[PDB]
């Protein structure tokens, strides 16, 4: 079974699909900290 | 009637859209001096402007306009721009799986005179709530903003305020609240601390959740990133891109549009997986005031500010700071978010 491993940086987008509206945007480099 | 129900549409379509290039314009100003976490809201900034945009005039507002990718929106009307806010509003508050609210206050110092037609408007589009106030008393006009705030982002931004400008006439806060469920909840017993990569050099340890199910997911050959959708309930998602590469790489905001989205999205395939994602919490606050004059809005924080929406008098008023606050906790049941945004009116 496919696996995609998150265990470095990354984007997120977090979007409301029928309006196309791009609620929160981010990037995480340490997910430990703030 | 029909087809003013398609326009209205193709509008709405055209606000998300530009919201969106908005945003990547941001980000990409962001990291200009920041090199860690960062998160933050498009849509609550240009919902915090446009409420600015009621206030201001002639020039001022239009470079408003132009900073926000609204150039040429496909109408010309008049409250066009807050009337899709309000419509979109309305809507996304009609989803209650959506779990999505917000809403707008005006502190207004106890002196100052507005407009009528200022809190008409206002009232009208963003149901803003106006609270008189008085700012030549700092620690006072602190407390009672903050609880209010507070209050209404549930604790998650106890304290916006901190130093209050003695000379300022009104505040206005916008919030926007996000408590998303997963369609796929992570099994909080399969949670365990695992290897999170910082560099090609240094790692770490960190809660790392899983996942298995049907996920739709997409390589993207030319960044070598994945791209992962991660739906929640209510019809709203967090797309994760994740670099399989660390190093000298591309950076991933200088080309972030909404046509490299659209062909990701495009090219998405759903498949059983499974998903390692980890844990997190961030806090993020950022003076605006210097980003924004970088992508060209400026005239609303000069002495040249036309803010003549706003007084019952006079318009000698600018917009000294504009402030955005926001943040993000991510679990095995789902994302809670808030974005607490302020423009900052003085004489
Ligand atoms: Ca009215
Ligand atoms: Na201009
Ligand atoms: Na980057």
């Amino acid at each position: 079974p496919p696996v995609i491993k998150i265990d470095r940086p990354f984007h997120f987008m977090i979007y409301e699909e029928t309006s196309g509206m791009l609620l929160f945007l981010g990037r995480v480099v340490n997910p430990t900290l703030l | 009637s029909e087809e003013e129900k398609a326009w209205l549409m193709a509008s709405r379509q055209q606000l998300a859209k530009e919201t969106s290039n908005f945003g990547f314009s941001l980000l990409r100003k962001i990291s200009m001096r920041h090199d860690g976490n960062m998160v933050f809201s498009p849509f609550g900034m240009s919902l915090a402007m446009t409420g600015l945009m009621l206030g201001a005039t002639g020039p001022t507002e239009t470079q408003i306009k132009r900073g926000l990718h609204l150039q040429a929106l496909k109408p010309t009307k008049p409250g066009l721009l807050p009337s899709l806010f309000k419509g979109l509003r309305e809507t996304l508050s009609r989803n209650l799986e959506l779990g999505l609210t917000q809403g707008s206050f005006a502190f207004i110092h106890k002196d100052f005179d507005v407009k009528e037609t200022f809190f008409n408007l206002s009232k009208r589009y963003f149901d803003t709530e106006c609270v008189p106030m008085n700012f030549r008393n700092a620690s006072q006009a602190k407390r009672l903003m903050n609880h209010y705030i507070n209050k209404e982002t549930r604790g998650k931004i106890p304290k916006l305020f901190d130093e209050i400008n003695p000379e300022t006439k009104l505040i206005l806060v916008d919030y926007i609240l996000f408590k998303g469920k997963w369609l796929t909840p992570f099994d909080p017993v399969f949670t365990e601390v695992d290897t999170f990569h910082l560099d090609k050099y240094k790692t770490i340890k960190v809660p790392m959740m899983y996942g298995a199910g049907k996920f739709a997911s997409t390589f993207d050959k030319n960044f070598r990133c994945h791209v992962l959708k991660l739906p929640y309930q209510g019809n709203a998602t967090m797309l994760v891109v994740l670099m399989e590469k660390m190093g000298d790489h591309l950076a991933l905001e200088d080309y972030l549009t909404t046509d490299l989205v659209e062909t990701w999205l495009r090219n998405m395939k759903t498949r059983n997986m499974e998903v390692f994602f980890p844990k997190f919490k961030l806090d993020q606050k950022y003076e605006m005031h210097e980003l924004l004059r970088q992508m060209g809005i400026r005239r609303i924080f000069s002495p040249f500010a036309d803010l003549s929406e706003l007084s019952a008098t006079g318009r000698n008023l600018q917009v000294s700071r504009v402030l955005q606050r926001t943040v993000i906790e991510v679990d095995e049941r789902g994302t809670e978010a808030v974005a607490g945004i302020l423009s900052e009116i003085t004489a």
